[PDB]
Parts: C-alpha cells; sequence; structure tokens
RNA sequence: GGGGUUGAUGGGGUGGGGAUGUAAGCUCCAAGGUUGUAAGACCGAGGAGUUUAGUCCGCCACUCCCAAUCAGGCUCCCCC
RNA sequence: GCGUCUGAGGGGUAACCCAGGCUAGGGAACUCGGCAAAUUAGCCCCGUAACUUCGGGAGAAGGGGUGCCUAUCGUGGUUUAA
RNA sequence: GGUGCAGAUCCCGGCGGUAGUAACAGCGAAGGGGGGUGAGAAUCCCCCUCGCCGGAAGGGCAAGGGUUUCCCGGCAACGUUC
RNA sequence: AGCAAACUAAGUACCGUGAGGGAAAGCUGAAAAGAACCCCGGAAGGGGGAGUGCAAAGAGCCUGAAACCGGGUGGUUAUAC
C-alpha cells in the first residue's frame, strides 16, 4: 500500500529557467506534475490555484527559485 | 587582384569526426632510449588549473633563475590497477596482431569494479599456465609488450562513476626477457605515478578536447565576417563561393561538429607531484570538480579537453630539451576560482 | 495606388443601376441613360446588327 | 522531513471566496503554514470528493488570526 | 558517458566558498515646522546603529530525508 | 473591449536568418561614398561671426543652472468680493 | 467517308514525384489553475486570477452587403488546428 | 461529338462598373423488391450477420483500362549499372 503521507516537499525550479523566457510559467506548473508523480506515484495531479498562483506573481518570466508544497494525496 | 592569402581553416585534420571511445590511445611510442624496464606514460583526470611561481630551470631561458608567473593545470593521479599481459608478434602474413593475453585476478583482486563493465573470467579454467609458457615458448620472437591496466575512479568521488576503463600501455626497457619479468611483477597490485614518473620530466598528451556541439563556420574554421554592408545585407555568417566548379567542391570551410576530437599535444614538462591535498586545493571547493583527495600532477601550460575527462599520458615523442628534475616553486593560488 | 488600393474606393453607388426595362443593373444614372435597355434617348429598343458573333 | 500532525485549522471568508488555513509541524518541528482553498476535486475513478470542514473554526476578524500567521499572509492575500 | 539500494546520480538540509552592497521594523539624530501654557508629542526628505547585513548563487563537500521503482521489449542455450 | 489580428506542445535553445542590447584598445585604417550606426537633444538664463536682398542668417557658435525635501516669499485669478 | 497519332510549350479529364516537405513566425497580446457539458476538449462553457489595448482593438453614426439580427437544434464540408 | 444547351435552371451559376464572355453535369433492375430483423459505434445507404431478387459492382448504383497505391502469388538484392 502506498504511503498516504501528509508530507511536505521542497522543489527547486533550477532546470525550468535558463532557457526560453516565453515558456517558463507553463513549464513551471508542468514541471510541478513531474516530481509529484515521481515522488508520490500520482495518477492525476490536482493543484489548488493559490499554491500554483504564487509561482507567477509575475505574469510571464519571473519565478521564485523555490517553494514549499503540501500534499493530501488521496487514492 | 587576388592578393596573397593563406588557406583558411585547417586542411590538415580532415576528416573532422567525433571519437568512438571516450579514452583515446596512442598509435606510436617514443623510443626507449637506452635504459631499464619501466612504463612510458600514465593515466589520470583533468581536475582544474591555476597559476604558479617558480625559478626558471631552462638553462637557456631568457628568464633563467628568476620568479615568473605561469598558468598550471592540476591532474589528480589515482592509483592504477593492472589487468593482464598481451603478446604481440610477427604472425602469419607478417603482421603484429595479438598473439595471446595473460589475465590473472583470480589469485588476487576480489574486486567487482571490473565486473561492473566486463563479465570477466571465472575460476573454472584459470589455467593460464599453458597460456603463459606459450610466451616462454614464443620467447625471442616477440616484438612489443604492452600492459592491461584499469583506472580506479571509485577512489575519486569527484567523478561519480564506478565502472572503470581498462586501457593499454607499451613498455620498453632492457632485454626482452627482463621486460616480461618486470611486467609479471606489476600484475595484481597497485602502481603509483611515482612508480613511472618523476618530477621534471617531459610528458605527452593524447585525449579528447572540449566538445562544443554543432558549430558555425565563423567559429569552426575562423572564417571572416563579410565587411560592413553584409552586417546589413542578405546574410553574414557564411562563405561566398564554394569552389570554382563541381571540379571538386573541395576541402573548404563547411559547418559541422567541432570539439570532442582526438587531438595531440607536444612538449609538456611536469612541475610537482605532491601528496598533501591542502597544498593545492583552492578556496571553497575547486570549480565544477570537487576536492582532490589523491596524488596529483602539477602541469603548466594548457591541457586539452573538458573537465572530468580521463587523460592518458606518454613520454616525449620529439622532446625539445632534456629537462632536469624539480623546477622548485614559490607560490600556489588557493584563492577561489569564483570571484 | 495603381495596385489594389485602386480598387479600394469602389464602395460607392454603381454607375449603372437597375434600368426598369431590360432587367439589367445597367442604368447609368450619371449619364441619364441606360446603356442596356435603351430607355433614355431611343423610343425604340436598342438593338444592333451584332448582338453576338454572327 | 515529514509532517507529524495537525493542530490548527480555521475558516476565513475573503473576496467572496471560501478559504481554509492549516498549521502543522514537521518531524524536525519547524512550524510551516498550509494554504488550501477548494472543497471539490474530481476523483480519478470515478467520483467527487468533498473536503471535510466540520472541525474548522470560523474566523471573521483579521486580528483574531494568530499574530505570526497573520504577519505572513500579507504577501499572499493580495493575489488570491 | 555515467548512476541505479551492494547508492552519493539529482532535489532537500547543513556547512563551505562567492555576487551585490547593509533587509524590514526599532531606536537616535535630523534642515525646519506643526502643535502643545509649558512639559511633552507629531511631520519630515535623509544620516547612524540595530547589521560584511538581507536576498541570491546553472559551484563543492557531508548527510540516505525524498526520488532511481513498477513495466515493456529483443534474444541464447552452438559446447558438453 | 479583448486573451480569434485564430493552429499548437517539447527542449541546457546547434549553426544560421530577421528583429535587438553591449563590447575593452585604436577611432574612417572599411568604404566609390561615414552607408549604417552612433553623438546631441526638453527647458531657463547668459552669450552669438562672416555675409547680405538689413528683413535674417540665428536653437549661428559657445557657457552656465535643472533632482528630492523642510520652509518661505512674490504675482495674478477666483468666490455677491476696488 | 469528320477515318488509323507520341508529341503540336496541343486541348480536356484523372493521377504522379519533389512529399507530410513549405507554410500555419516576423506588423510589440498571453494566459494559468479549478469545475461543467458532451463520444471526443489547449481551442466550447462556468469561476478566479493575470496581461494587453485604451484620441483606439472604445463609443455612435453612412454608401454597401441583404438577413450579415435574434431564438431553437445541429456538425460531412464550410473555419488556415480542432 | 452532336447547335452552348439530352440533366432539378440552361444564356442558368458565374467574371466583369460596361458594352459583354461564358460554363459543368445522362444509365439502380422490369417490378425499390431500397436490405425487415440481430450485434458495434453516437451517427453516417457505416461495419458484421441475415434477407430480396437472374445477377447485386445496393445510392458513389451498367459494363468498369491506365496512369496509382495496398495485400498476396513467383522468382529475386546490400561489391555493386
Amino acid at each position: 500500500k502506498p504511503e498516504k503521507e501528509n508530507f511536505e516537499m521542497v522543489i527547486n525550479f533550477r532546470r525550468v529557467i535558463m532557457g526560453r523566457k516565453t515558456t517558463r510559467t507553463k513549464r513551471a506548473i508542468k514541471y510541478v506534475r513531474y516530481m509529484v508523480k515521481r515522488h508520490f506515484g500520482a495518477e492525476k495531479v490536482i493543484i489548488d490555484p493559490l499554491l500554483a498562483k504564487a509561482i507567477t506573481m509575475n505574469g510571464r518570466d519571473k519565478i521564485v527559485r523555490r517553494v514549499r508544497i503540501a500534499v493530501k494525496r488521496i487514492g | 587582384r587576388k592578393l596573397s592569402s593563406p588557406r583558411r581553416g585547417s586542411a590538415g585534420l580532415r576528416p573532422r569526426k567525433r571519437a568512438d571511445e571516450i579514452l583515446p590511445t596512442p598509435k606510436n611510442w617514443p623510443l626507449v632510449n637506452l635504459k631499464e624496464p619501466k612504463l612510458l606514460g600514465f593515466i589520470g583526470y583533468k581536475a582544474g588549473m591555476t597559476h604558479v611561481y617558480m625559478i626558471d630551470d631552462k638553462p637557456t631561458s631568457p628568464n633563467y633563475g628568476k620568479e615568473v608567473y605561469t598558468p598550471v593545470t592540476i591532474v589528480e593521479s589515482p592509483p592504477i590497477l593492472g589487468l593482464a599481459l598481451r603478446a604481440y608478434h610477427i604472425d602469419s602474413k607478417g603482421e603484429l596482431s595479438v598473439l595471446v593475453d595473460y589475465w590473472a585476478n583470480f589469485e588476487e583482486g576480489s574486486l567487482k569494479y571490473l565486473k561492473r563493465k566486463i563479465t570477466s573470467l571465472k575460476v573454472d579454467s584459470s589455467k593460464m599456465k599453458e597460456k603463459l609458457d606459450l610466451i616462454q615458448k614464443n620467447l625471442n620472437n616477440i616484438t612489443y609488450m604492452r600492459l592491461l591496466v584499469s583506472t580506479q575512479p571509485w577512489l575519486v568521488p569527484s567523478l561519480g562513476k564506478k565502472r572503470p576503463e581498462i586501457v593499454e600501455i607499451q613498455i620498453g626497457g632492457g632485454s626482452i626477457q627482463d621486460q616480461l619479468n618486470y611486467g609479471l611483477s606489476l600484475l595484481g597490485k597497485q602502481i603509483p605515478v611515482r612508480d613511472v614518473f618523476r618530477e621534471g620530466q617531459l610528458t605527452d598528451i593524447i585525449g579528447v578536447t572540449k566538445g562544443k556541439g554543432f558549430q558555425g563556420v565563423i567559429k569552426r574554421y575562423s572564417v571572416v565576417e563579410f565587411p560592413r554592408w553584409h552586417k546589413h545585407r542578405k546574410g553574414s555568417r557564411k562563405i561566398g563561393a564554394r569552389g570554382p566548379s563541381i571540379s571538386t567542391p573541395s576541402y573548404v570551410p563547411q559547418p559541422g561538429q567541432l570539439g570532442f576530437h582526438r587531438r595531440t599535444e607536444y612538449n609538456k614538462r611536469i612541475i610537482k607531484i605532491g601528496d598533501n591535498v591542502n597544498e593545492i586545493n583552492p578556496a571553497g571547493g575547486i570549480v565544477n570538480y570537487g576536492l582532490v583527495k589523491n596524488t596529483y600532477l602539477v602541469i603548466e601550460g594548457s591541457v586539452l579537453g573538458s573537465r572530468k575527462r580521463p587523460l592518458f599520458l606518454r613520454y616525449p615523442i620529439r622532446p625539445s630539451w632534456s629537462p632536469e628534475s624539480a623546477p622548485k616553486i614559490t607560490y600556489v593560488n588557493l584563492a577561489s576560482q569564483q570571484g | 495606388m495603381k495596385g489594389t488600393p485602386s480598387f479600394g474606393k469602389m464602395n460607392k453607388t454603381p454607375t449603372h443601376v437597375r434600368c426598369r426595362r431590360c432587367g439589367r443593373n445597367s442604368f447609368n444614372a450619371r449619364k441619364g441613360y441606360c446603356a442596356a435597355c435603351g430607355f433614355g434617348r431611343s423610343k425604340k429598343i436598342r438593338r444592333y446588327s451584332w448582338q453576338n458573333k454572327k | 522531513m515529514k509532517i507529524s500532525n495537525v493542530e490548527s485549522k480555521y475558516s476565513m471568508k475573503v473576496r467572496g471566496q471560501e478559504l481554509l488555513i492549516e498549521e502543522a509541524r514537521n518531524e524536525k518541528g519547524e512550524k510551516i503554514i498550509i494554504f488550501q482553498s477548494l472543497t471539490s476535486a474530481k476523483l480519478l475513478n470515478n467520483e467527487e470528493w468533498k473536503e471535510n470542514t466540520t472541525d474548522a473554526k470560523n474566523v471573521e476578524k483579521r486580528e483574531d488570526l494568530p499574530q505570526d500567521v497573520r504577519k505572513i499572509t500579507g504577501k499572499i492575500l493580495s493575489l488570491i
């Protein structure tokens, strides 16, 4: 049985930046789906807007280098 | 009217293609030069570089007997673990193929490091006896005698790898019978660079240069930007014509891969073989490499290739001058490569 | 300009409109005449020896 | 570092939007805030999940929030 | 080219070494002024301490906390 | 009012092209040609040649000040208003 | 006897290759998350947020088109994708 | 081809501000007997199976060539026209 954790994880938005300015914010949240499956076996990723919102207090091209996340990954 | 101009780009190295084995190999060897059995090169790694202060040793130097400043490259020298002995002879058709090999790690070497990359021998038929005396039977009719050795990068955390390379080195010395016995001893043990080298020697470099990806002709062969107006008109980064006619669209600058090549280097004289890591380690961890924690080779000038590449070394093929040992130093830069 | 814009100004009224006689939108208001139905200066119907190729 | 257990949960009503707040400490024991504002979310296979809210207490005035919680909310509450 | 639980490959964390140039708030001073009987408290562009700070670092080491799994394919049994 | 000037997603993003930004040092040697590109530029005050059709030339030329704040003061308008 | 064809840069109809190639960039817009509908959703709908325009992409008015207006139901093409 | 015109409208759609120019397009068998009915898909004279009928080339319906492309039959290839 998968560990139904109430876990908190720290992400590093290193790889996403340094490439195309015009794409970051989308790749940002798309990157979010990457580790979440990898570190939690996620079948489908449901993100509240706010925890997604803070990545873009910026619109297009400015993004915080890291952020904290909490997951109630139900079945 | 068709002024003089050297042919630009370098026609000497066509074709320009990328090597097929990350660790190259020499194709010749400098003569033994009237001496006793020992090896003629070494393996290592490109860790980093700095600048050093020394008294000039060149007796004919214009800077003789003074402190001058010179960039210097560091080469961590992990111990080498030999594998086997290879027999080369004038075979049928008068060629120099491998007569036979001589492997032995069942007597010593319970190391799975080799196993990571080769599913090597089992103890079932470790009967090299009939192989070894074959050399003895084929004694006096042998020409060359190399050596199978492997690197031990697992003793270097800087390179995060655990399956090693096994490569070759030809050994010259006194009589042939001596050389085989000399090699026979070296099997199954560990060998420092000091077992082959000493300070103040010359050394040769064959390796793989810093890769760069597909390149532009401007960069590949240093072709010239068209003057002024083309910085505004129709295109700038290309050659105009591509030959007088289809009569050999020739060796002319055309795009392609640059870097990661098998290349050459001449006239490299070592500086120091130290053993205190604190004497050489710069500030804050050497850039992109880590913290050297084995014996290291202090080589001046520039050494081709990217950081974290194995490098195979060699005695001078056409040495310019015979060097004496120990060009003593006066300063080592521990300052951060950053900043 | 001689190219497309020459076609630009072409939204105004047709210089030939529905003449009441021949059902052809070919009444030149500007000339006070139809060049198709002949109404305007001929009592007779406009007809020619060369309505077609012979 | 893993979250051990939850102790704090309030309810706040901002810009015509529901809002929950969660507080808990990890096994390293550092107190870190948890923002979560949605009650419905499509289950995979294949239903709807209702976020439970029975035990949450209702906050209606700003300073009623714990002081440390309040003094960090400013950088975020602007862009709800 | 590496790594893949027999692990330091990438994130986290801690230190290491760097770039900018000293975070907010607090206090003190402030060219004058606002008051206020006075006492006092109030505004103020700014200076100082609070502080080689705070933010950040496609660099390094230590640390198994998280992640290298599940899965699919192709194929050899020639030799006894 | 719009996310319809109506195709989109991946990526450490090679060359190259078109749009740009910036380049030490020399500063027209490039070049048919300083083409391009650059430099100046708002405003107030001071100050302004030869020549001439006496009207200009003439923002000729050139020089100086320009922020923020704490105060002020003057002038004028305006409200039934010398 | 309109009479036997390979062409006449023949005519007409069908289909080749270059080939799933060019293009679907360039004139300063840009979306993201959650939910709904429906077989099918980057493209449609609901919510929130965000960016852009903002002497015009806003507002009101012609000649012209002639139902291009609105309601209801649909998607084979028609829409540069769906 | 036969006058442009044999067809749901032909001087018709349409190209032109205009005098004007000017198209394309036939065949289900005799009788629709147009596949009831059962399974897939949402649907499509779509699939499958059954049925009508001498015959289904059954709506895109007489016969049905090549240029074409696909499956297969028979040979046959990476030292070479």
